[PDB]
């Protein structure tokens, strides 16, 4: 990946136009590279958001509500 | 208040000092403060210590 976007900011230098196998190769390889590095966010509650009865929030919690900030 | 007492055969207290008054005094005192703080990420602390208890 790392080579094949150096090739393509590089060939600029001595006036080539790249080929469509290169770039389709060049693509590939930098999805894979996005691919390897994704992570996804997982939302959280409000804040404000209820805690339900059935959580036991006498004893088990003190939780009212979510903190769901950090 | 503490006093002392003279002696004598017949009680000629003409030159002898008498005793005197003397006050004494006690004096108390402020000291300083008892402070114990903290600070803190309110809603990290919040995760799972509510009331702040």
């Amino acid at each position: 990946a790392v080579g094949y976007q150096l090739l393509l900011r590089m060939l600029s230098d001595y006036s080539l136009e790249p080929t469509p196998q290169v770039l389709s190769n060049a693509q590939r390889s930098y999805d894979a590279l996005m691919t390897d590095t994704l992570v996804v966010p997982s939302m959280r509650r409000r804040g404000d958001f209820p805690v339900g009865q059935g959580n036991k929030y006498d004893v088990f919690t003190s939780d009212r509500y979510y903190p769901g900030d950090l | 208040h503490q006093f002392s007492s003279l002696r004598t055969p017949t009680g000629d207290i003409s030159g002898q000092n008498k005793n005197n008054l003397i006050s004494g005094k006690a004096t108390g005192r402020v000291g300083n403060y008892i402070t114990v703080a903290v600070e803190y990420q309110q809603l990290e602390e919040a995760i799972k210590l509510n009331q702040l208890e």
